[PDB]
């Protein structure tokens, strides 16, 4: 309390203090700039139909109003004003005041990641081969962009990840967007199909629109199965809307007019329901699989997972890994944390072999009926 | 000629209007880019031929 | 540090000696950082009259006060308490500039920290001259030690 006593009074000093000069000094950062830019201006945005020559007079449709063929700002050349360019229009005077850039809607920007998911290549044990190629599709071309010219070639401009549910594909997205640097666009096909007809087409564009103005960006599509994979067809025209959306993605994803530095990452569990047009190379080159860890792998998965907790140092995860034939690296995680309960269920700090053994037999086995890793292996 | 024409024409504000009926009883109605129909009895600067819906 | 084995820091005090521009300058630098923990009245008694001499482009004593601020840090030096009270108040030699105002002001601000009733004359060179460095620091002599609070 004496220290605590000193704490209170000390704080009260400033409290007492702050009030003092407060009385003394009794807007301009802005009220200037506000009033400064109050004599400034507004300008209704405009959509240019097109300009004309032997003189200028640019021709334009604003928006809620209509078309006005109108003069342009003196401060903008007759070039830096290409068609299809949302420009700003002296409101009253109705004359090009200044130019601008393009729309992208509030659905494409809402998915530009901003932050970054902490998932370094340390958590990605048991994939010395998976990440190995991935780094080629995404890492190396985006960073060291010399070699591929020193020898002149091109990298798997897009790459496919598949495997049952629980191999670590979303970590590789998270892994990449972590130690990547480029622009990682997280777009889920769940996002792609909406309500009104021909709406997804706008998304891919925006996607490819926004992918473009920003050289070297990773578009990633997890659950592409949602967007569109098969091209049925019959007397119902069901999965039609989505199909086009795929064709849209297809078209813009590698068909006439290059794409650019838009690298591509697709994540699926069923890499079997996917249109040849996606799969083909150009569009989707490097095809990478995510095995269900064997022996040495799981040991890395166990060691990685348990490496971050108070475990018994005698017990060797190798034994446990042995009792784990074909369980994804996710389940192996329910064990490592599973013991947590057991270890906590008594009152103990450190877990024992059996604690894991039970967990192994408690998770794996018990939660076997579910698993779904054997039904999703054949991609059903 | 040049004088007033520049004042009236010089007005770079231009509200494009899709012609509709070209009544020759030299009359002709038009609907504005503001979606407004105004029967102009003086097609003004613009030959008939130039005229059509 | 202090010197452990080879006392390169202390011998430096020999090389400091000169009331000239760059010599004093980095020696002031050297001896400021020399005499943090090696603190000595000499460098003062060297720089104090150089401070009384008050020439930044030659005597270099301007920044010296700051190096002097780097000498007895966190201690009550009644001398520097008085010494800059004897210089700054006196406005020794060239001072018109807010320079010899502030070189001496913050000179006191560093040395005193944590002496209680003994730190009162630090403001005398600091919050004396009205700047944004002035009416505030009036109570900053209070928080002359904490390292874990200030957001207020
Ligand atoms: N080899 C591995 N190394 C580290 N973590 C793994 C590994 N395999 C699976 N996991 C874990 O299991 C989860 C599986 O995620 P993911 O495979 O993306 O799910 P889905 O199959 O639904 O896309 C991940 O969160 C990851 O933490």
């Amino acid at each position: 309390q004496v220290e605590d006593d000193i704490q209170q009074l000390l704080k009260k000093i400033n409290e007492l203090t702050g009030i003092k000069e407060s009385d003394t000094g009794l807007l301009a950062a802005d009220k200037q700039t506000l009033q400064s830019e109050q004599p400034l201006q507004v300008a209704r945005c405009t959509k240019i139909i097109n300009a004309d020559s032997e003189d200028p007079k640019y021709i334009i449709n604003v928006k809620q109003f209509a078309k006005f063929v109108v003069d342009l700002s003196d401060q903008v050349a007759p070039t830096d004003i290409e068609e299809g360019m949302r420009v700003g229009v002296d409101r009253n005077k109705y004359q090009i005041h200044i130019p601008l850039p393009p729309k992208i809607d509030p659905t494409v920007t809402m998915m530009q990641v901003e932050e970054k998911p902490d998932v370094t290549y340390s958590d990605v044990g048991g994939c010395k081969e998976q990440i190995e190629k991935l780094r080629e599709v995404v890492e190396t071309p985006l960073l060291h962009p010399e070699r591929f010219v020193n020898l002149g070639i091109e990298p798997p401009k897009g790459v496919l990840l598949f495997g049952p549910p629980g191999t670590g594909k979303t970590l590789c997205a998270r892994a990449v967007a972590n130690r990547t640097d480029a622009c990682f666009i997280r777009v889920i096909g769940s996002e792609l199909v909406q309500k009104y007809v021909g709406e997804g087409a706008r998304m891919v564009r925006e996607l490819f629109e926004m992918a473009r103005t920003k050289k070297a960006c990773l578009i990633f599509f997890d659950e592409i199965d949602a967007i569109g994979g098969a091209r049925f067809d019959d007397g119902a025209g069901g999965d039609n809307e989505v199909q086009r959306t795929m064709l849209e993605l297809i078209n813009q994803l590698d068909g006439f007019d290059p794409r650019g530095n838009i690298k591509v990452l697709m994540a699926t569990n069923r890499p079997d329901t996917l249109d040849p047009a996606l799969m083909r190379p150009g569009r989707l080159d490097r095809k990478i699989e995510f095995s269900l860890p064997d022996l040495e792998g799981r040991t890395h998965i166990f060691k990685i997972h348990a490496r971050s907790m108070s475990v018994e140092r005698d017990i060797r995860f190798e034994l446990l890994a042995r009792l784990c034939p074909n369980s994804t690296g996710a389940e192996i995680r329910s064990v490592c944390t599973e013991a947590g309960m057991f270890a906590i269920r008594a009152r103990r700090k450190i877990a024992t072999e059996k604690d894991f053994l039970e967990a192994v037999n408690k998770v794996i086995k018990s939660y076997a009926k579910f698993s779904a890793t054997p039904r999703y292996m054949t991609y059903n | 000629e040049n004088s007033e024409k520049i004042k009236v024409n010089k007005t770079l504000p231009y509200l494009v209007s899709n012609v509709i009926e070209l009544l020759d009883v030299k009359c002709a109605v038009i609907k504005t880019s503001t979606r407004q129909t105004y029967f102009l009895p003086v097609i003004g600067l613009v030959d008939a031929e130039k005229l059509k819906p | 540090v202090r010197n452990e084995c080879d006392p390169a820091l202390a011998l430096l005090s020999d090389y400091v000696l000169h009331n000239s521009n760059t010599m004093r300058l980095g020696s002031i630098f050297g001896l400021g950082l020399a005499y943090a923990g090696s603190n000595r009245e000499d460098v003062l008694t060297l720089l104090l009259p150089v401070m009384g001499d008050s020439k930044s482009s030659m005597e270099v004593a301007g920044v010296t006060a700051l190096a002097c601020g780097m000498i007895a840090v966190g201690s009550c030096n009644g001398d520097v308490t008085s010494t800059i009270l004897q210089t700054i108040m006196e406005k020794s030699e060239t001072e018109l500039k807010d320079t010899y105002a502030r070189w001496l002001p913050l000179g006191l601000g560093l040395n005193h920290l944590g002496k209680g009733e003994a730190i009162e004359a630090i403001l005398a060179a600091l919050e004396v001259v009205s700047e944004p460095f002035r009416s505030f620091a009036n109570t900053l002599v209070d928080v002359c030690a904490y390292a874990g609070s200030g957001n207020v």
